[PDB]
């Protein structure tokens, strides 16, 4: 939390794995692997995109993450995210679009 | 510090008196042991120790209560969204804690670790204001018995009595204070079925225990030390198959008839003090007790003597309890202490805005009303009642209100933000009422009149700045209000003016600033109370015509800027604000008329020298008006070029936006709004209508004119209904002024006579008629055209005069051939018909003289 | 049963239009309402219901009442029914312009008084002449009824209605309201701003004779518009809870019946909040020169407060001697005062142990705010309590004995 | 009748004279102490010439028993006060008053 940073990017690669977990029937086979025998923790990294002190200012916004929320609507539909457009924020927009599509997987729960 | 302390979300509905946790209306966890409660205890991980910052979280929509421990999850999930939940904490015996809520500056490990990440809302993001938390007193206070009180179960019927006994075999200690005390012969009596401490109780009682007797007397010395032995013995009353009787007759000295028969006064006699006829009762299971020389019911109230026992609805029988919320009292005390000398210091003043109910004395702060909603509402109605009793003018009564309200208390009403809003609206309206109302009456119509003096100062007014209503050039008159500050030995209530306008202006800066910086406290608990009472106070005080120009400029900067108008608003607030803009339009119009009349007076001698350089002369002034088709005429043209016309347009530019986006529901808003709209466009025509009411006057006479003006402000105030004498006084004074001779034209420019006639209207539904008709007659006498203006109402005056008022008709008819012609024959039909009514006379000579 | 049914049917028939409706349609339905109101009005159904209100009020429970059990309801509905006729047409109120004395006469019935109050409300809200008619009499009964019946929001709304017609204001009634409410300062909710009471005690308790002194250091008599009180005196543990909200009578000290006190000026002790007028060796304020001194006695009641050791008479009697007793100093605002638990400026015969000497267990001296829910640390406002509280009482030992082998073992142990 | 009781000494000297422009702070509450007035509530001092006879008889008498700078409670009798009239809607008929009189200065 104090870093808000590359450590979050290291978590972001795990978030890409979360998209992979979101990606087939073999993912259910991991439960079949569990038959012989997660991603939510990584969500904190998405919060880092909103950033250090600017995050404290974020409650006053009601900070930058709200613009990322616009990407979340697009997430249901990912080079296309770039069309909505600080290029790093577009990368942060993509991981949020992925986490939002991962959030669509949370609807299954 | 470490220790048990239930903490978590709960509901408003919860009873404070009950121990927290086990009840349905809570969702909380332990510190010690670390488990939790809803409907009973559940296991729950990690008890906290001292220095373990907590944090507690809820999702509504999805329903969860995730308590955090230094931001760590370890619950009360899937709760129904009911009341809207209170955050809550509750200490055990001697455990210590420190709740803190919101203020991101104060935000710490509790928040940064989890708060603005997952997406959640600490309380001061909601508010500029510090929260007002609540807590139980240990002290019992009676509250009237709810149906099913644990299961104690009151009932009533009326020989005076009432039935009792919990249907439940419930355990212990009812403390039944009766609702109504005493003040300083009367039978009382109590009947009990299946041991009990019958007697009488002081208002300050607060002991809830199985113990009895337990609560004192006093004996003065004479510092000789002699013996002024008498002093005190009252601090109360007590005692200790088949039923029994026990009265409590008093005024005065106490009595105690065990089994209906005397057993000595174990306690007796008192100065002049309240005593509830309370009884303490350990239940003896089913059917326990019953209740009831003039009756107590008589002594307690107005109907004393009115002897027979009239049992009453207030005769409630509350149990004293224990634990009730009583407001944190945000601002509190500023004590500081020392040792090795043990000095202690406080110094700083600050105050509760207290009240009490005398019948049950208690130091009940007004802020406490905010949860005490019923009694709150009742108080708001008391405020409306004072607003009604102040009664538009009627100043005499108002001083009695000054006895009951205090100026400073209203100033505190200006002070507090935590005060719940309806009451606030009531108090600021009291400030409008007790004081300012006479001012707005005095200067409303007089705002309409637009008269000006011919002082040389009026010669210097101009129009353009080298626009805006900021100038204090004012001129005109509008006679000063006379205050009558209220001594209490042995006719217009007053304020510290300059302070109150300062307090109020500051109040606006501190009002608009909060929403300009944006927040949602919202001050009164609603935006409507966050502005309307205040903007009322301001617009009204502004009507009063105080405010030095710089402060009005402060209002303008507060609005234009060149902003309150920047703000999105509630309908009502928009209404008041429209009244405010309306005052600006009236003020600017006063500026316009003022500049134009000022130019008239400036142009007078320039014309009159031209008149004589080598009525019908007024027609020559019309020749001056023939300038439309002599360089001075070019000066006149240039002045039209000035007269033709940001302010008016901003009113357009935004009021139209209101009427657009808002959908202006509720009339009157609309009416005043488009009244503004119409009056901004073509202010020239609004001026056109305005002019006849305006009338220039010679400065040397103005003083007397001023006096004459107040006479209107006498009668027009008296237009609204003893008082008839005040009126005769007023109209008499209107006779007394020489100006009424000197300037008849202003008099008729005033409604004046019709206003007097209006009184006649009210009078005609009786001795006032005399002053009225005398006035109207002489008013006919003073000039020719005025006789016409009075001529217009003859159908009314004639038809009314069945009986002197008719003499006015006569005077209206006397001189003019024109008026003589002017009447239609029907009016004569009315006269001759009344003469036909002279078949049964001497009014006939009167009507015939009218024909004469 | 037919009567109840007809009543409910009439009250329903006249149902006032809802405000939620579009303005126009509501106005039309409202005209229909005015019209129907007049339509029962010329027919004398009004006065018929008046006769019902008369004859039903003839008794109060007779007739075989169990068959008539419905009565408490019946007559109720009629008042409401009457109200139903009133709210629109002014002619109704005009017919009540004569009957109003009767309306007040039925006002005292209690049995359906709230609805009767709706009647009278509905009457008074309309035609002004009816307001003119009412006298220096019936209104007094109105307020008396308000005394009789809690704090209805409604009742003051009546008086608010009595004050003003439609724009004109009938002043006699107004002054009448004034005389009949305001002087009593009882049934109305009287109010005033009050400075916070604040009280502090030095360290920890007592409970023989015991004594202390308190120099005033700094007191302004009238800082803040309220006078600055500075009471001083002893109090028992669980019977004095000086919460910031105050004590009974506009705040104060002596407010506890479980409390004892003195100070300020004119002497005069406080108990039960009540002051009683003690004499002084030249009565004087607790100005800084003056020094309170207090010697509470065990068993023996009276606390002989003294002005620099000058006697202030005999005082208290018959204590609630239960649990620890402690010194207290109430004060407010511009107060600064010195405790003198022992640097005494006076030394009474009283046989007291000095309160400085009270610190015998482990009680480090330190003034405390009594009980108290809150502590204003720099970290922030603490929430605290309830906290906790003598002549020690050991359990018996002697009623026991040591058996032979074990008594010998405890003798060899004894050596 | 009126039974004035001293609170604090002032100069301890100059009793009021006829025609002096007495200037005071005070507060007024009933027999039972129900507050009804205070000059402090306005903060602006009350001002009254004495011997001007404008005040109730018990005030004109009660101030006279005081001296410059002096503070005193004044428990004026109803007969010397509003009395049987009462104070029209303020003080009920036959009601004794209580005043925390605080004479700022005799003049």
């Amino acid at each position: 939390e104090e870093l808000f940073m590359v450590g979050e990017i290291f978590i972001y690669w795990s978030k890409s794995h979360n998209f992979k977990r979101e990606e087939n029937f073999v993912v259910q086979n991991e439960i079949n692997n569990m038959s012989f025998l997660m991603a939510k923790a990584g969500d904190a990294q998405s919060g880092g995109s909103d950033q250090t002190k600017k995050k404290r200012r974020g409650d006053r916004y009601s900070t930058l993450k709200k613009m990322l929320p616009i990407g979340l609507n697009m997430c249901a539909p990912k080079t296309r995210y770039a069309l909505k457009d600080v290029r790093e924020f577009l990368q942060n927009n993509l991981h949020l679009q992925g986490k939002v599509e991962g959030s669509p997987s949370l609807r299954w729960q | 510090t470490t220790g048990e302390m239930r903490v978590g979300w709960a509901r408003p509905e919860l009873r404070p008196d009950v121990e927290l946790g086990a009840d349905e209306l809570a969702y909380v966890f332990n510190g010690h042991r670390g488990q939790r409660w809803h409907l009973g205890s559940e296991p729950f991980g990690r008890p906290w120790q001292s220095g373990d910052v907590v944090g507690c979280m809820i999702d509504l929509t999805e329903n969860t209560i995730i308590f955090t421990l230094n931001g760590e999850v370890l619950a009360f999930r899937e709760i129904e969204i009911g009341d809207g939940f209170l955050p809550v904490c509750s200490l055990g015996p001697g455990q210590v804690g420190h709740l803190n809520l919101g203020q991101d500056v104060s935000s710490l490990r509790f928040f940064a670790i989890c708060g603005l990440q997952e997406g959640f809302e600490p309380f001061a993001i909601n508010m500029q204001r510090p929260v007002t938390t609540w807590f139980s007193k240990s002290l019992p206070q009676f509250e009237p018995v709810p149906p099913e009180h644990p299961h104690y179960e009151v009932a009533r019927m009326d020989l005076a009595h009432r039935t009792w006994g919990s249907q439940n075999s419930l355990v212990e200690m009812l403390f039944l204070r009766l609702s109504l005390p005493v003040q300083f012969t009367y039978y009382y009596s109590v009947r009990v079925f299946a041991c009990v401490w019958v007697g009488w109780v002081t208002p300050d009682y607060h002991q809830h225990d199985m113990n009895f007797d337990l609560s004192v007397t006093v004996t003065m010395g004479d510092e000789q030390g002699n013996v002024h032995s008498s002093l005190k013995c009252s601090n109360y009353m007590v005692w200790g198959s088949h039923t029994d009787l026990v009265i409590g007759c008093l005024v005065g000295l106490m009595t105690f008839t065990a089994n209906g028969k005397e057993s000595n006064t174990f306690f007796q006699v008192e100065p002049n003090t309240k005593l509830f006829p309370a009884v303490f009762v350990l239940p003896t299971h089913q059917n326990v007790i019953q209740f009831e020389a003039a009756m107590f019911l008589s002594e307690r109230k107005n109907p004393a003597p009115q002897c027979p026992p009239r049992l009453e609805v207030q005769m409630l029988m509350p149990v004293s309890w224990s634990r009730m919320p009583n407001h944190f009292l945000q601002v509190e005390t500023r004590r500081a202490g020392e040792r090795l000398g043990w000095a202690v210091q406080c110094q700083d003043p600050l105050t509760m805005m207290a009240l009490h109910i005398p019948e049950e004395n208690r130091c009940m702060d007004i802020l406490e009303l905010s949860e005490r909603l019923d009694l709150q509402r009742f108080h708001s109605h008391t405020l409306r009642l004072y607003r009604a009793v102040c009664a538009l003018g009627n100043n005499r009564v108002a001083h009695a209100l000054c006895s009951h309200v205090d100026q400073a208390q209203l100033l505190h009403a200006l002070e507090d933000a935590h005060l719940p809003g309806p009451l606030r609206a009531g108090y600021y309206d009291l400030l409008i009422s007790i004081h300012l109302e006479s001012a707005c009456r005095s200067r409303r119509s007089m705002l309409s009149e637009y008269i000006v003096p011919l002082t040389p100062e009026t010669r210097a007014i101009t129009l353009f700045p080298p626009g805006l209503p900021g100038v204090g050039v004012t001129t005109s008159l509008r006679p000063p209000h006379h205050f009558s500050p209220p001594c209490f030995v042995a006719l217009s209530p007053a304020i510290p003016l300059e302070a109150l306008r300062d307090k109020a202006l500051r109040m606006l800066g501190e009002a608009v600033r909060d929403g300009g910086q944006h927040a949602r406290d919202p001050v009164g608990g609603s935006v409507e109370f966050q502005f309307v009472p205040v903007l009322k106070l301001v617009s009204t005080l502004l009507v009063m015509g105080i405010f030095g120009d710089e402060d009005v400029k402060q209002i303008l900067k507060m609005i234009e800027p060149e902003g309150l108008l920047q703000m999105k608003l509630p309908e009502s607030v928009k209404l008041q604000m429209c009244n405010l803009l309306e005052y600006f339009c009236d003020q600017e119009l006063q500026h316009r008329v003022e500049s134009l009349a000022a130019f008239a007076e400036r142009y007078v001698d320039k014309l009159q020298a031209n008149q004589r350089s080598r009525d019908f002369h007024q027609d020559l002034l019309a020749h001056c008006g023939i300038q439309l088709e002599t360089s001075l005429s070019s000066r006149l043209r240039s002045l039209l070029e000035t007269v033709r016309l940001s302010l008016q347009e901003l009113v357009s530019h935004m009021v139209v936006r209101w009427a657009q986006e808002d959908y202006v529901q509720s009339p009157e808003l609309v009416r005043a709004m488009f009244s503004l709209l119409h009056r901004q466009y073509d202010g020239l025509g609004e001026l056109l209508r305005a002019l006849p009411r305006a009338y220039t006057i010679s400065p040397s006479s103005v003083e007397d004119t001023m006096s004459l003006l107040e006479c209107l402000g006498q009668i027009r105030s008296l237009l609204i209904v003893q008082e008839e004498n005040l009126m005769i006084q007023s109209i008499g004074n209107i006779m007394n002024n020489k100006v009424f001779y000197q300037h008849p034209n202003l008099m008729r420019a005033l409604g004046m006579h019709e206003t007097v006639m209006e009184v006649m209207v009210n009078v005609l539904g009786p001795k006032m008629v005399t002053s009225c008709c005398r006035f109207l007659c002489y008013f006919c006498r003073i000039s020719r055209q005025n006789q016409r203006s009075m001529f217009d109402h003859l159908s009314y005056l004639l038809e009314n005069s069945g009986i002197t008022p008719l003499d006015v008709a006569a005077a209206s008819v006397i001189d003019n051939n024109e008026l003589a012609l002017a009447l239609q024959e029907q009016d004569l039909e009315k006269v001759v018909s009344y003469l036909a009514g002279c078949g049964l006379p001497c009014g006939g000579e009167r009507y015939l003289d009218f024909l004469r | 049963e037919a009567v109840i049914l007809s009543l409910q049917d009439l009250i329903g028939y006249f149902e006032p239009p809802s405000e939620e409706l579009q303005h126009e349609e509501k106005q039309s339905k409202l005209r229909s309402l005015r019209n129907r109101q007049s339509l029962f009005q010329e027919e004398g159904m009004l006065s018929l219901v008046l006769n019902c209100i008369d004859r039903l009020n003839v008794y109060t429970t007779y007739a075989g009442e169990e068959a008539a059990e419905s009565w408490k309801e019946i007559v109720n509905l009629l008042y409401e029914l009457l109200a139903s006729l009133i709210r629109g047409n002014r002619a109704n109120c005009a017919l009540f312009s004569t009957n109003l004395d009767w309306v007040v006469s039925k006002l005292d019935r209690l049995e359906a008084s709230s609805g009767i109050l709706e009647v009278l409300y509905c009457v008074l809200i309309e035609s002004p002449e009816v307001l003119n008619i009412i006298q220096e009499n019936h209104i007094k009964s109105i307020i008396s009824l308000l005394d009789k019946h809690g704090r209805n929001h409604k009742v003051l709304d009546v008086l608010c209605s009595l004050c003003v017609c439609n724009g004109v204001a009938v002043r006699s009634n107004q002054d009448l309201i004034t005389e009949n409410l305001l002087p009593g300062r009882e049934l109305l909710l009287q109010t005033n701003l009050i400075n916070y009471v604040t009280s502090i005690r030095p360290n920890i308790f007592v409970g023989g004779k015991w004594y202390f002194e308190v120099m005033v250091d700094e007191v302004v008599p009238f800082l803040t518009a309220q006078a600055t009180h500075l009471r001083v005196g002893w109090a028992l543990t669980e019977g004095y809870s000086p919460y910031p909200g105050g004590g009974e009578g506009w705040g104060g000290n002596g407010v506890g019946d479980d409390l004892y006190s003195y100070g300020f000026d004119g002497l005069h002790l406080w108990t039960g909040h009540v002051a009683r007028p003690v004499t002084s060796p030249g009565q004087h304020l607790l100005a800084p020169e003056d020094v309170v001194s207090c010697c509470l006695d065990l068993s023996v009641p009276s606390i002989s407060f003294r002005i620099n050791g000058c006697p202030v008479q005999g005082v208290f009697e018959a204590f609630n001697l239960d649990g620890l007793f402690f010194p207290v100093v109430s004060f407010s605002a511009g107060v600064k005062v010195r405790f003198l638990l022992g640097e005494f400026k006076f030394l009474p015969p009283p046989g007291y142990a000095p309160c400085h000497e009270a610190v015998l267990p482990r009680e480090r001296l330190r003034l405390e705010p009594i009980k108290e829910y809150r502590r204003e640390g720099p970290r922030g406002p603490h929430l605290v309590g309830p906290s906790r509280c003598f002549v020690p009482c050991p359990v018996d030992t002697v009623q026991i004995v040591l058996p032979p082998h074990l008594e010998r073992i405890r003798e060899k142990l004894a050596e | 009748g009126v039974q004035v009781e001293t609170i604090s000494p002032g100069d301890g000297r100059t009793f009021p004279k006829r025609g002096q422009t007495c200037v005071v702070h005070y507060t007024g509450m009933l027999e039972d102490g129900k507050k009804f007035d205070s000059s402090r509530d306005r903060n602006k001092p009350f001002k009254f010439m004495l011997g001007k006879q404008e005040v109730i008889r018990g005030w004109e008498e009660g101030v006279a028993q005081m001296s410059v700078g002096q503070r005193a409670k004044l428990t004026i009798s109803p007969d010397y006060a509003y009395g049987a009239t009462g104070h029209p809607g303020i003080i009920p008929p036959h009601a004794t008053l209580v005043f925390d009189v605080e004479l700022l200065k005799l003049e």
